[PDB]
């Protein structure tokens, strides 16, 4: 039986299917609610290297979609454009009527390649991919989602929105040896580490632009940050030298 | 059952978004041709952890997942919209799906005010008895 | 609320079409292979403006539009078939969604015939009292 | 809350969500009905020039469909085949299971071109496009519809069908300067005016055929009716001289 | 109505398959990524013709077909999932769709235990009457 | 009204819509069930020649799908790949989410040609084509189905799986003069008769392989069984000489 949340004795409880409480009152279907909660709020790591390891490809399992009426503003959302090395798409197009998650402070847009050894990409921990009031078991191509879970409630009787896209390139997506690059421009990249926060990437991107450290040839410039540099606990609580042109920031 | 948050952390505040099924529309904004696009239909709110409801809700959604996934595995419907309506039906069937035996533990009929009518009309028969 | 037709005109007669979910089929006409095509499943009828119902109905459909459009804006379902079933559920929840306090304004239980049983059995106890 | 019609005191009323009437009885879902009513019956102008000005194109709004069980026989229905000047379709194909409105005395079939500055065509007054027991907020290509609105009812406890297609050509569809031509044949046309009724167009078409006033070259013959000629209030209550060959009827 | 099997034959045993909407999952098998594929979600069972239920059921499904086909002809929904929910609603409306007149044939309220409370409190008023 | 099965007096009955039984109890939607029963269990002939005559093509009727929760293990299922002589497909692809019937001892896979004079293939006796918990009025291409019917129940309060595919070729499918061939290999065939059971076909196939009676040229070898040979009542209760190479088995 799908649990149903109810408020008793100033506390949230799961309603017991066996015992009937006559003083509980449901005078309208408006008292019933489906809600989506982000894994973010439970303290999971939200960096792209950590987040993508929670997803995997699998065949033989039909995708399933369930609706939810209200959700939570997300700090981190994800948007995937993954192909196989042969150029074929790894993810299906978003079905009719499935739009991106509506509130994302940072959209981590990952483009790249991987083996993609399965028809659909699922959440390895059984969570859902939250879209616009539709929760799916699988990832759709180029469609912004937040990781999350769904609850059902019976309620008692009755800064704007800013979003910033952070672009990544990836190889070996969905495996042990996945490599990630933060994208400054089409020719300037930064080797990605799991400890980099969104705010650090955007500031590192700004200094690279204003220090003039972009590629000024036709070749690819890949910067690397050495461990010395720190980065800035949950979200709610420099010298450049050049050594495909690799380089170091210290 | 009670809800025991067993998560590594809990964001105690809920910055939420939702829609409105009958918002008091200004002028012609209810007309799809004139109204907001898909991105502009949302309202926002902020709720704090009074009575521990936010951290309980995060745990509830977490614990709901196994049953919901098993339900979805067993349905052939591509998109499920009927869960809340079916829970409303089951709410009614649990109380009214059989004969309501008055004063029983499973019959939600309160005769009290009509006990205080029948027992309050004995002194119209036992009082009026003069001969 | 009352219905006030405020339309430029009203066609007072309703020449309508609909289907039939259990029409007494002749022979094998219920079999899809043998039955009518999509164009031949309709019945027709004609209804006049007795009690002003036709002109009231035209105004009702007009006035329903804002709420229906706002409902459709807020749903993610591509095609909505559940409005009438949900109104039936809300009909039941309004009456039986809580404890039914007998003789209350929101409890639709009529005890009258059983008042005329309990008060009609006092003269089996107060009558039979000979000693 | 979506209004629900109910009959009290020999009159139709909207049921009040706040006040409960215990003597109202709903013993079956069969007592509940969804019905479609045509804008026609409220006295709106049904001529193609007037009708098409009530529709417009708009992007960013997902289309929505709601079902209804019974409808009204229509005098006027519409069927649109509009392309952009570059040849691309302005309207989407009818989704699976959406057929034309089932009772139309006259089907005004309009083919032509316009800018079509939007993904979908909506009703500017918020009405619906009524199809076969499905009401949509948008227009589907080549699919016959009637303009209408939907009501919901709780009821108390328990000439054949002729249709005629009238064909039009249009330029600048959906703008201020839309031009319309009634089609007699592929080479003979009549300049359309809003005052022309369906019966007048069909009779004018018949006289043109029997007076032999069709094009007998390979070129396009466009007749014009001068204001002198009248035309024949709601639906329920000649000399030809030639001056692309334009001409006059008086 | 009664069920009269009028088929040429009847297989009296029902070797059936179905799913499980909340099977007690072992470990991580409830996770779609780890769980069974489409072919491995079924349970099986075997039921015999006790009380003639199997042969009656075969005839019932046969006799249901005309009404079901006529229902499907009249719906515009491409896939119908709502038949059982609507029958549950109609079950409730048949009993609770109007005022429940106690002791009536259509009101499923049993006051017996509360008859044996009101009549069992007459000997607290007629017994206690000493003067 | 759709009948509903209920158990009264130790017997199954159709619940009467008119009479209300207050002692009947429905405490949960779990007590309501939809079930699919196979025509097999009523004694119908299951051989391909007999089974296919119960199906026919028809235009103008939209297909309809209804779900059912539980079904019956089938001895005989069918899977059709029929084209017109011009190579175009006679049957539509299976819609999204419609999979084959899940329990089939023998899958009769028929490939071939026919006129297919209709948009969809229906059941001439009004039965359904049972798929994976979805019953359709029409046949989908290459999708395994069992013929069956659906019942609805209100219940009282609370060897592995082997499948064998048998392949056929057909000409004139869906007509009076349909010819069928059982497929031993791509060049060896047996003229099909309605009296051949699945077990006989599989044993006849095995003897042909072990007696070495397959085609050992590049041409097509079509064996025929003469009436002398019997075949082995419902399911639950040799010398080869050669005379396109036709031949005889006796
Ligand atoms: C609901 O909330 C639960 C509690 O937060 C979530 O539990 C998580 O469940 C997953 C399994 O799906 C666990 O992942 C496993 O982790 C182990 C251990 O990983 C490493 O970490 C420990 C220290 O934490 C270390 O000591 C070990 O040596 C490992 O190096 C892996 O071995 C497994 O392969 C698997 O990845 C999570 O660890 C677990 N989280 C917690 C906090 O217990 C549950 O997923 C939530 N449900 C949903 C649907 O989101
Ligand atoms: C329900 O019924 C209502 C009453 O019939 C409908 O009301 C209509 O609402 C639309 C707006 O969506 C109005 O259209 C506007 O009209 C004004 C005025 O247009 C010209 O006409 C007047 C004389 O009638 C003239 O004096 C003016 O100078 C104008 O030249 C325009 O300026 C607006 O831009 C807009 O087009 C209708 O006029 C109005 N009809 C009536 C009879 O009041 C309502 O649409 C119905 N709802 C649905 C969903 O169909
Ligand atoms: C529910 O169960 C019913 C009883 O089993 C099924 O009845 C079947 O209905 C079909 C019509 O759709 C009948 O088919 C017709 O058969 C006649 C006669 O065929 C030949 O057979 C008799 C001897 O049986 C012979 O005497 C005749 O001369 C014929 O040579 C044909 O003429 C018709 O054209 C048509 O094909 C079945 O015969 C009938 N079966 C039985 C046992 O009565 C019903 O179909 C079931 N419903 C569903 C939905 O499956
Ligand atoms: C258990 C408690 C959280 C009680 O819910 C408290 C809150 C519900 N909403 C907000 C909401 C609003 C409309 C429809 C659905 C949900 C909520 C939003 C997102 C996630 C979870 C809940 N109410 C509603 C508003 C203010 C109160
Ligand atoms: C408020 C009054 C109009 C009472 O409705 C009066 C009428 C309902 N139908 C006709 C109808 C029939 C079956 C299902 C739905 C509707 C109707 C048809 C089209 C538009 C509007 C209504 N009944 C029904 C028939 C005869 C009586
Ligand atoms: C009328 C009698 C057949 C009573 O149904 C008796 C049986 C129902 N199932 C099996 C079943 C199980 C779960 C959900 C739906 C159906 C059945 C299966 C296939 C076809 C028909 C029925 N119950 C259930 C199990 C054991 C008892
Ligand atoms: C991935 O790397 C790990 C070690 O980090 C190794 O154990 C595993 O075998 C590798 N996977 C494959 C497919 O080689
Ligand atoms: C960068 O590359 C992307 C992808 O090829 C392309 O769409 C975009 O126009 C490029 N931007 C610039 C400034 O070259
Ligand atoms: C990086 O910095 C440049 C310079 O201001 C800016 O234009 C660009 O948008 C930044 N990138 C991101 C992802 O914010
Ligand atoms: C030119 O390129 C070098 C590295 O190749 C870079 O560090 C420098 O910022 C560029 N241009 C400037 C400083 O104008
Ligand atoms: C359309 O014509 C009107 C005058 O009839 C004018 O006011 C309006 O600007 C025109 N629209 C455009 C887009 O030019
Ligand atoms: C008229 O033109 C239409 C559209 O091109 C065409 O389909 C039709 O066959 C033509 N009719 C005649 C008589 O030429
Ligand atoms: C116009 O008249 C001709 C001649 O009778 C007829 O064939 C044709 O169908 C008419 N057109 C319409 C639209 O009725
Ligand atoms: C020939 O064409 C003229 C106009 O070009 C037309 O009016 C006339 O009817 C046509 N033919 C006749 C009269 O036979
Ligand atoms: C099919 O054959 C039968 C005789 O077996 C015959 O009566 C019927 O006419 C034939 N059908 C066609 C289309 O020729
Ligand atoms: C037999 O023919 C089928 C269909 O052309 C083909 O798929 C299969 O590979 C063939 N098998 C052999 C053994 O040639
Ligand atoms: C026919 O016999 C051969 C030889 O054992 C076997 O490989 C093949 O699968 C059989 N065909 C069928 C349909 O069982
Ligand atoms: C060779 O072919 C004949 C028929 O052409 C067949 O009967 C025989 O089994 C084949 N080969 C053998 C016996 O090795």
């Amino acid at each position: 039986s799908i649990p149903l949340g109810v408020i008793h004795n100033s506390a949230l409880q799961v309603s017991d299917v066996d015992k009937l409480v006559c003083r509980d009152k449901l005078s309208s279907t408006n008292q019933l609610r489906s809600v989506g909660l982000n894994l973010e709020g439970n303290g999971v790591a939200t960096d792209v290297p950590s987040a993508t390891k929670r997803w995997g490809f699998r065949s033989g399992v039909p995708p399933k979609v369930v609706n939810y009426e209200a959700g939570e503003w997300a700090e981190n959302c994800y948007n995937l454009e993954i192909k196989k090395p042969d150029g074929s798409e790894c993810l299906p197009a978003a079905p009719d009527g499935i739009r991106g998650f509506p509130r994302c402070r940072y959209v981590h847009k990952v483009s790249g390649t991987g083996p993609c050894a399965g028809d659909f990409a699922f959440h390895k921990e059984g969570a859902f991919f939250l879209y616009d009031r539709l929760a799916s078991t699988v990832i759709y191509r180029g469609t912004t989602f937040a990781e999350g879970v769904v609850a059902f409630l019976i309620l008692p009787q009755a800064s704007g929105y800013y979003s910033t896209t952070i672009r990544y390139q990836a190889t070996g997506f969905g495996t042990n040896e996945t490599e990630y690059l933060f994208e400054v421009d089409n020719l300037t990249y930064v080797q990605l580490e799991s400890r980099f926060t969104p705010q650090f990437l955007l500031q590192l991107n700004e200094t690279i632009y204003t220090s003039g450290k972009r590629s000024n040839t036709t070749g690819k410039l890949i910067w690397k940050v050495n461990p010395e540099i720190d980065t800035t606990w949950a979200f709610w609580e420099l010298s450049f030298t050049v050594v495909x042109x690799x380089x170091x920031x210290x | 059952e009670a809800i025991v948050n067993a998560q590594p952390k809990c964001n105690p505040n809920l910055h939420y978004w939702t829609t409105q099924d009958e918002g008091a529309a200004i002028g012609l904004a209810w007309i799809p041709y004139f109204g907001p696009a898909a991105e502009g239909i949302y309202i926002e709110g902020l709720m704090h952890n009074q009575d521990g409801l936010i951290c309980g809700l995060r745990q509830l959604a977490n614990e709901t997942t196994q049953a919901l996934q098993l339900f979805l595995r067993a349905t052939t419907e591509l998109r499920t919209f009927s869960i809340l309506n079916r829970k409303a039906i089951d709410f009614l069937l649990q109380r009214w799906g059989g004969t309501c035996h008055i004063l029983g533990p499973d019959c939600c009929i309160e005769p009290a005010d009509w006990t205080k009518n029948i027992t309050d009309k004995i002194d119209q028969i036992i009082h009026d008895f003069v001969d």
